[PDB]
RNA sequence: UUAGGCGGCCACAGCGGUGGGGUUGCCUCCCGUACCCAUCCCGAACACGGAAGAUAAGCCCACCAGCGUUCCGGGGAGUACUGGAGUGCGCGAGCCUCUGGGAAACCCGGUUCGCCGCCACC
RNA sequence: AGUGCAAGAGCAAAAGAUAGCUUGACAGUGUUCUUCCCAACGAGGAACGCUGACGCGAAAGCGUGGUCUAGCGAACCAAUU
RNA sequence: CCUGUCAAACUCCAAACUUACAGACGCCGUUUGACGCGGGGAUUCCGGUGCGCGGGGUA
């Protein structure tokens, strides 16, 4: 499983790369969203590898990431281990980052938006014009890699 | 053989075993085909039908088993052509098949010839094949009524293993008596 | 004519024969050079001019460099020196001009060029021990001739 | 073994190539049968610009009548070893061609399943010119 | 193009692997399909008649008849649908 | 299939070569022209009639790789080329990096001297 | 090689050659594609059918001109069946 | 035999890639009715730039 985030906008990317993104629930920039790793998600991913940042995170980071922009599929119902508990298969964050990233299930199953709507990288990132090992910040990180990101944009 | 670039016929051509151009305008029919052959001694008639792998005989005769009925006689004449077909033929019935087309392969249309008895015999037989009566020998050559005369021509017994002296087109009559009866063991 | 017309390969490769007419006759006099009835296995020092850029050279640029490189090797070695030199390129692309303004275009044939790639042999000299300083000089006159920079590379000559 | 390997006449072909016929009454009874026309192809300066026209004649003799001609026919040449085909092959002269060949030379001349004669019983020169010479004749 | 006509540009796809020269197999030209089947399209060089346009070449269709006994195939041409007739010499079932 | 017929794929099956196989069996070569039929001339062939001989052809069985072909290993080569991305480099033609693909020639060693289907048959 | 003529393509017990026979270079009416990729547009063209009448072949079958892609022309008017 | 070179109108080979159809996943549609179909009304048929691939041209 791992962790799509867009970095880069949507003018004058081509419309087939966008339509991926949009397919994957992506529709704005710094929007998040969680794949399995099945061969279909791959070349989607391998598609947007030059606009987006993705890797694996860490049960931590992820239960950090839910716990500040998990979402109901529908209103404002703020999501803690309580909303977990009284909503899903799980008892609390873990229980479901734990699922999550073991691909047993969906944030959609769940009754979770598929998105995260991460908030700008704290700090900044590495920036957007060149791959992590040219030392920028798009296609495909570290565990660690992804996680500092994901946090710096809790 | 001598290159990258040349051209080996398909094996039954190599062979010179098979028509294609002839295969083709046979399998169009869209019939079984009464697949009429014939060696220096015997003659072979088989009913084939198309399929997935290769041909698929579904009955057939060999001048060979036609002694299994009482013939005594040379299995490479008329007579012993007509009557194969006719096992064939019938042998078709049995098998739910009704129609056919004749091929020779790499024979010839001699009008009188074999291949043409063979698909007189099948057509008593009660099989349904497209030809032309006049092609066909007449009766009395079928019979064997040409090589009794031969051997009236005597001085010399034709037949060598005695089977008789002045031959017998009347054992033909005795065997396609004994096919076109409903008893035998097809 | 100014090479600066067509040392790019900025143009589709036109060697067709059967369909072009007219060509010029190439001006190179020989390819192969020195003691050509002798093997270059027979030589201790092979030297090559390798061209560090992919260019056309059109054979009146062939000519020159080649005469005044193996002009220097027949000053220095004579006429019939222990030596041979080999011009492994032949000018194969036809070239145009359009000499009226841009109407009906398509230029009429001018002349012929090879196309070399970088980092390919141009030229190629075996000589002895001896004369390899001199078919160094050879190369150094010959690369002035043509557009490109050169490598004067020698390939088997451990005697440094 | 050597029954079935030992040498025959397949056919005698005598033919008088002329260039314009009037001449196949002669060859009709040197041989014994029948000759046939023969016809051109490709049109030729020597006003012989007519492609199908007679120009020749032949006649192709197998078994006895191809033997009862050379009996009498043979004896009017020279035979030499340049005069043999590599094939095992003479013709002498009115030209006259004799084709030897080992006895299922049908294999190759059938309708079905023909073949090539292997290069084993292809005759040869000298085993042609044996044969031959051993019946009526002298070699070189 | 230079030109309009039907073989325009087919130098290629009408052309013959080497190997592939000479009169082609019968088995082929027999093939009997049912309604319904896919089909691949494909020209075979060495078969003059039943063809279809050339620029179909590639398309996988669905059987849904005959005339005569040639084949009516139906295929999308973008987004046009059309009735392509092809004799079986010039038709491959799908997997 | 102790030798046959009809095929599918259509050289992995081609080219060339070696060895083995047949008393009433099989295929042949082979013997022979009264008939059906036949050669612009030839029973050569085609067609018909037939068994004195033979395993020399063909054919079938076993096998050889020199040529051609198929596939595989290792090397060439992750090279050549290339879809996506870059405020990377270069006066420039052009090049490079990251990401996703990825040859061809040729050399060396193996494989390949057909596979399969239906029918008939000591 | 040949296959009438550009070019590219097809073809070997043939689509080439020879011989013999024959007039399917036939009448009626369609399906489909093309013309005009996608996507509407005429004449023209092609492939593939049904019906009628025939040719050749033992028969399957082939023949809706020449192996395939050029060789073509609206309304009004005239002549013709 | 050896040795030196090529091809827009060459190919024993041969990509990346484009493309027909289908299944799967994704996305979407069944009160926001998608896909498809019929009808009303247009505007439009001087385009330009970057990048990639080009063809012409010294440019
Ligand atoms: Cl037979
Ligand atoms: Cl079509
Ligand atoms: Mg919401
Ligand atoms: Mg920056
Ligand atoms: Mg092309
Ligand atoms: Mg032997
Ligand atoms: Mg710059
Ligand atoms: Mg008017
Ligand atoms: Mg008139
Ligand atoms: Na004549
Ligand atoms: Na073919
Ligand atoms: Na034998
Ligand atoms: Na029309
Ligand atoms: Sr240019
Ligand atoms: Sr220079
Ligand atoms: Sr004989
Ligand atoms: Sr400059
Ligand atoms: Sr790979
Ligand atoms: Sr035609
Ligand atoms: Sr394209």
């Amino acid at each position: 499983m791992h962790a799509l985030v867009q970095l880069r906008g949507e003018v004058n990317m081509h419309t087939d790369i966008q339509d991926t993104l949009e397919m994957l629930n992506i529709h704005h920039v710094n929007h998040c969203t969680l794949v399995p790793e099945t061969d279909a998600y791959r070349g989607m991913v391998a598609k947007v590898n030059d606009f987006v940042a993705f890797g694996e995170p860490s049960q931590e980071t992820l239960e950090t990431v839910l716990a500040t922009r998990a979402e109901p599929l529908e209103g404002d119902a703020d999501v803690d281990d309580e909303w977990v508990a009284e909503h899903t298969d799980y008892d609390d964050i873990s229980g479901l980052a734990f699922a999550l990233l073991s691909e047993e299930t969906t944030l959609r199953e769940q009754g979770l938006s598929p998105t995260l709507r991460l908030h700008p990288p704290r700090g900044g990132h590495d920036g957007v014009k060149h791959p992590v090992k040219e030392g920028g910040q798009l296609g495909k990180h570290d565990t660690e890699g992804i996680d500092d990101l994901l946090e710096a944009m809790r | 053989a001598t290159g990258p670039r040349y051209k080996v016929p398909m094996r039954r051509r190599r062979e010179a075993r098979t028509d294609y151009h002839q295969r083709l305008r046979l399998l169009k029919s869209g019939k079984p085909r009464l697949v009429a052959r014939k060696s220096n001694k015997h003659v072979r008639a088989q009913l084939v039908t198309l399929g997935p792998n290769g041909d698929d005989t579904l009955a057939s005769a060999h001048s060979s088993d036609l002694a299994e009925y009482g013939w005594e006689a040379p299995t490479g004449n008329m007579p012993s052509a007509y009557l194969t077909g006719l096992l064939a033929g019938l042998r078709a019935q049995e098998a739910g098949v009704e129609e056919a087309v004749l091929d020779i392969g790499l024979n010839s249309p001699t009008p009188g010839s074999k291949v043409f008895a063979i698909q007189e015999g099948a057509i008593d037989a009660g099989l349904d094949i497209p030809h032309n009566d006049d092609v066909l020998a007449d009766w009395q050559r079928t019979r064997g009524a040409h090589i009794a005369e031969y051997d009236e021509q005597l001085e010399e017994p034709l037949y060598s293993g005695d089977f008789d002296a002045a031959d017998l087109p009347e054992h033909f009559d005795e065997l396609r008596e004994t096919l076109l009866d409903g008893d035998i063991e097809l | 004519k100014p090479a600066s017309m067509y040392r790019d390969i900025d143009k589709p490769a036109y060697t067709r024969r059967e369909y072009i007419t007219g060509i010029p006759g190439s001006k190179i006099a020989q390819h192969k050079m020195g003691r050509k009835q002798k093997d270059a296995d027979d030589y201790p020092v092979q030297i090559s001019l390798i061209v560090e850029e992919t260019v056309q050279l059109r054979h009146g640029s062939l000519e020159a460099s080649r005469l005044s490189a193996n002009r220097h090797l027949i000053k220095e070695l004579g006429e019939e020196g222990d030596y041979k030199m080999t011009l492994r390129k032949f000018p194969h692309q036809v070239l145009r001009e359009n000499k009226d303004g841009m109407r009906a275009a398509f230029g009429k044939i001018v002349g012929t060029a090879a196309r070399v790639q970088a980092g390919e042999q141009l030229f190629t000299a075996y000589c002895n021990v001896e004369d390899a300083e001199h078919v160094k000089e050879a190369f150094r006159r010959a690369y002035n001739k043509i557009t490109p920079s050169c490598r004067i590379d020698s390939s088997p000559a451990g005697n440094a | 073994f050597h029954e079935m390997r030992e040498p025959r006449i397949e056919k005698v072909v005598v033919h008088m190539g002329i260039g314009h016929a009037n001449a196949e009454d002669i060859l009709g009874e040197i041989t014994g049968q029948m000759p046939v026309r023969t016809k051109a192809k490709r049109t030729v300066g020597e006003f012989d610009i007519r492609e199908g026209d007679p120009i020749g004649a032949k006649v192709t003799l197998r078994d006895e009548m191809a033997e009862e001609f050379l009996q009498t026919a043979l004896p009017l040449a020279e035979l030499a070893t340049s005069q043999f085909d590599d094939t095992g092959n003479f013709s002498f002269g009115l030209d006259v061609t004799v084709n030897l060949v080992r006895p299922g030379y049908r294999v190759a001349k059938r309708d079905k399943a023909s073949r090539s004669i292997p290069t084993k019983h292809r005759l040869n020169p000298a085993d042609a010119v044996a044969f031959i010479e051993s019946t009526y004749d002298v070699e070189v | 193009p230079s030109s309009n006509g039907p073989l325009e540009g087919t130098r290629g796809k009408l052309k013959n692997k080497p190997r592939d020269r000479g009169t082609s197999p019968p088995q082929r030209a027999v093939e009997e399909f049912d309604d319904g089947e896919k089909v691949h399209l494909k020209i075979d060089p060495s078969v003059p008649n039943g063809r279809f346009h050339p620029r179909f070449d590639g398309q996988t269709g669905t059987v849904e008849g005959k005339q005569g006994d040639a084949y009516k195939v139906d295929i999308v041409d973008g987004g046009k649908e059309k009735t392509i007739i092809v004799t079986a010499a010039h038709l491959r079932r799908q997997e």
